[PDB]
RNA sequence: CACAAACGCGUCUCAGAGAUAAUUAAUGAUUUAAUCUUAACCUAAUUAACUCAUAAUAAAUCCAGCCCUAGAACAGGGCACA
RNA sequence: GAUGUUGGAUCAGGACACCCAAAUGGUGCAGCCGCUAUUAAAGGUUCGUUUGUUCAACGAUUAAAGUCCUACGUGAUCUGAG
């Protein structure tokens, strides 16, 4: 039985599985933003996530290197790990990336998709889901309320 | 094993015609503020994504030009420009692309 | 008219996010505080303690396990069940339940309002507690009665006694023959043919239907389950802890139900436990951070030495 | 847990324990109703094409905490009376079997070195 | 007045109920005297039961 | 045991009352002694089943999403703190 | 114009003409064993060496290692030594 796991078996194995998530790492920490299968984003999303744990570890670090090693394919990549996106990231301890749901692929396979990218990448603003106003009947509502709950203290 | 018997077509219309075969109405559909197309609650708009995609596509191809080959990637960061815009001290010292299309008015300035 | 799904939290913006959060936690802990005092509210008549008597019980949360050593010299290993908010729900009469014996309802742990139903938050609105994850019935003879909506603490056993445990078993979900029930395999090597796990012949020749009762692969472990016996060895006062003795049935960290044994070598035992159950306003006193049995071997003490 | 037809090697210093034969000791039954024999169980042994009886003293499968685990799967060759045929045990015994006294009374006797 | 039906000669302890669970083993029979000493209606409800007409609108 | 789990070779826990079969006995008629009686009245003593005390389960309708020791799908439990 | 046939494997449903466990009568029953008879089917009824073998012999034990029927149970579950 399947009780308290936390990795999805994908691809050809756990060795294919690794490679896998390899491709997509490189994807990611070059083009900063991909769209790709939701099961597989969301796999990702832990590694592309402290991947750029070990770019704040310094660029002398060599546990940090050997890491940056397996999991960057592309070479070129690595100094843009070290120097680009570690340092863009210092204050925010865990808000790296963003995963969000896409409409359905259009080809007849019809799979599940996401994009992940992130923070701060120079690319158009994702079309993120707004948030209701304040003006809003039930929000305009609340804030009642809370003006109250500030004049009985 | 093989079928005893020919099944009537009453126990057929029984079977799969049942509730559960039967495709489900989605309750969960919105209309999108800008464009006014339709989308799913959790989901992001097909539309709206389109533009985006569109134009991250682009520029892409701009940054691809602005790259010599396969292996060289820049150490700067990046900042995509449009006509009539010029640096501010904050974006100088970083890679600049450069565009035709006038800003359009959902990619913000910032 | 289609009407679409609504979620509590769909319409609420940055702003009122935090603030309606805040508010139903800070309602919560009111409401809990407030009814932290039982005795000096509207208490009920208390009545003396009569040989037939069964007490109410508790809910509690499967902590772990951990080992524990008597002053004999052996080793046996305990399960931590922790109470965290315990609370009478509702009363049923004599007459409105069994016939025989009156029914008891006691709530679990704590919830979030948001997400349960608009009958069951009704409930709570006329009781005033935070609604109760896991609801259970307790039978109860009628001397034995409490008032609806009062506290119910971890000391209710005090150390040395016999309980019972009620929970739902870990689910194992579909699953073969070989686990469900245990029959053995088919030999592996000898030239057998996709056979090695297989039930074999569910029947006789002449019956040519297969009996009502027969052992088949299917739902294994997700279902009530009762163990019996078990002794409660040291009590924790403060964060309200029971160590009850072998193992109980549940995923640790899930809700579980515990009552004085019904078992008919403990009948009587019910006579030196406070009851209606325990009030620490009433006693006015401070427990012992722990309550021992006297055959356990306390975390500090001499290391034993035989002679 | 020591069961049918395991290899055992014999601690006392006996005629059939130390004479070499084609073949090594085995257990044929032991006597628990379970076929698994443990410390302190008895054995039917077959030594040297004839039948006698023994006592484990310890062996190679682990057993609760604090109990001495061996190296060797370790028996005592026994008569019916109970009495060791043996006349000493030098390879060290568990002291647990000092708890039984009844039965191990004269195999405790002969015993050298405890563990 | 169920309980208190009388039986002639000495059926009470001869007539047997009989009943089965459908489970291998699950097999009963009961003397009158005692399904009657369980259930005070079960005798005269089986009595009737057995004779209407064997139809639906039995039930 | 290279998963946070599963698992045994490891650990825990296991029951009251009522009935009767065959057979032993007490009062005691037909037949005024006797006699357990296919005679009363109460009776007594005693297997297995088999019943049942007791235990489980037992709050009608928000459920998009997203987690899970819950799961083949649908179902079930979480998502205020923190 | 096919009801595929021995023995095993697995899983057993039933009978009682009880092999164990449970109450008892009789003895050529002092007790220990026994030998017979009555009542009782909820539960049990082992592991090996040789044979394709059920049977049987033999080793070692167990409270016992029952007699049977179910298409000599069970091959759209398995095995074919015969
Ligand atoms: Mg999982
Ligand atoms: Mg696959
Ligand atoms: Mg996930
Ligand atoms: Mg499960
Ligand atoms: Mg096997
Ligand atoms: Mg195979
Ligand atoms: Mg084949
Ligand atoms: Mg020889
Ligand atoms: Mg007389
Ligand atoms: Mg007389
Ligand atoms: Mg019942
Ligand atoms: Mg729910
Ligand atoms: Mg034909
Ligand atoms: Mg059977
Ligand atoms: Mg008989
Ligand atoms: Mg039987
Ligand atoms: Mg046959
Ligand atoms: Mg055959
Ligand atoms: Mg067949
Ligand atoms: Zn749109």
């Amino acid at each position: 039985i399947s009780h308290g796991r936390v990795f999805r078996r994908l691809g050809l194995g756990p060795e294919s599985r690794i490679h896998l998530l390899q491709n997509l790492l490189t994807g990611l920490v070059r083009h900063e933003r991909i769209e790709a299968s939701w099961a597989r984003v969301d796999e990702l999303r832990g590694y592309a996530e402290k991947l750029i744990d070990y770019g704040k570890l310094g660029d002398t670090n060599e546990r940090a290197m050997r890491m940056a090693d397996f999991w960057l394919t592309e070479k070129d990549l690595i100094p843009k790990l070290f120097q680009v996106l570690a340092p863009r990231f210092q204050g925010q301890n865990g808000g790296y990336t963003r995963m969000l749901q896409i409409p359905n692929r259009n080809e007849q396979d019809r799979a599940k998709m996401a994009v992940i990218e992130y923070k701060g990448n120079c690319l158009p603003p994702l079309p993120l889901p707004r948030r209701d106003s304040n003006l809003t009947l039930l929000n305009q509502l609340l804030q009642g309320l809370r003006q109250d709950q500030e004049a009985s203290s | 094993a093989a079928p005893k018997n020919r099944r009537s077509i009453e126990v057929n219309r029984c079977r799969r015609r049942n509730p559960q075969k039967l495709i489900k109405v989605k309750n969960n559909i919105d209309v999108c503020p800008e464009c006014g197309h339709l989308k799913q609650k959790h989901i992001l708009c097909g539309y709206c994504y389109e533009k985006v995609r569109k134009e991250t596509a682009e520029i892409r191809r701009q940054m691809g030009k602005q790259e010599g080959g396969p292996f060289r990637a820049p150490t700067t960061e990046t900042v995509v420009l449009y006509s009539g815009e010029t640096p501010s001290e904050q974006d100088q010292g970083k890679r600049i692309i450069e565009r035709e299309r006038k800003r359009p008015s959902w990619f913000t300035q910032n | 008219h289609g009407k679409s799904v609504t979620w509590w939290d769909e319409h609420l913006s940055e702003e009122n996010v935090p603030f309606v959060k805040q508010l139903v936690s800070d309602e919560n802990k009111a409401q809990l505080a407030s009814k932290l005092c039982p005795l000096k509210d509207e208490p009920w008549p208390i009545h003396p303690w009569e040989p037939g008597s069964s007490r109410v019980g508790l809910i509690a949360l499967k902590l772990g396990m951990m080992p524990l050593w008597t002053k004999d010299g052996q080793k046996h290993v305990v399960t931590l069940l922790q109470v965290q908010d315990c609370h009478v729900l509702k009363y049923t009469p004599k007459e409105n339940h069994n016939g025989r014996m009156a029914a008891l309802t006691v709530g679990g742990k704590t919830v979030s309002h948001f997400h349960k139903s608009a009958s069951i938050l009704e409930f709570y609105q006329e009781l005033g507690l935070p609604p109760k994850q896991k609801v259970k019935i307790f039978n109860v003879t009628e001397n034995a009665v409490i008032k609806p909506g009062t506290p119910l603490y971890a000391a209710h056993f005090r150390p040395g006694q016999y309980v019972d445990v009620t929970a739902k078993t870990i689910g194992k979900g579909f699953q073969g023959v070989m686990r469900r029930w245990g029959f053995k395999g088919q030999p592996a090597t000898h030239g057998q043919t996709k056979t090695h796990r297989r039930p074999g012949a569910i029947s006789t020749g002449d019956v040519a239907r297969v009996w009502p009762g027969t052992k088949m692969p299917g739902q294994l472990g997700n279902i009530d389950r009762t163990a019996f016996g078990l002794k409660v060895w040291r009590i924790n006062t403060k964060h309200n802890i029971i160590y009850v003795n072998g193992s109980v049935p549940g995923h640790k960290n899930c809700l579980v139900k515990i009552k004085d044994s019904k078992l008919p070598a403990y009948k009587d035992f019910c006579k030196n436990l406070p009851f209606p159950t325990y009030f620490p306003d009433g006693d006015e006193e401070a427990l012992p951070e722990d309550l021992y049995d006297e055959n356990v071997c306390q975390p500090g003490a001499p290391s034993i030495t035989f002679t | 847990a020591i069961q049918k037809m395991t290899r055992v090697r014999v601690v006392d210093n006996s005629a059939l324990g130390t004479t070499p034969y084609h073949r090594p000791p085995r257990c044929i039954h032991v006597y628990n109703k379970t076929g698994v024999g443990k410390v302190g169980d008895r054995i039917l042994l077959a030594i040297r094409g004839q039948k006698k009886k023994a006592l484990i003293v310890g062996h190679r499968m682990p057993g609760p905490r604090m109990t001495p685990r061996f190296d060797s799967n370790n028996v005592v060759l026994l008569e019916d009376n109970g009495n060791p045929v043996g006349t000493r045990i030098k390879t060290p015994i568990p002291s647990s079997l000092r708890q039984r006294e009844g039965e191990f009374s004269k195999v405790l006797a002969i015993a050298q070195n405890f563990v | 007045n169920t309980r208190h039906i009388a039986f002639s000669g000495n059926k009470w302890e001869q007539k047997v109920y009989s009943s089965h669970t459908g489970y291998p083993g699950g097999f009963r029979q009961v003397t009158a005297a005692q399904l009657h000493q369980k259930d005070p209606v079960a005798i005269v409800k089986l009595a009737i039961y057995g004779m209407l007409p064997k139809n639906l609108h039995r039930r």
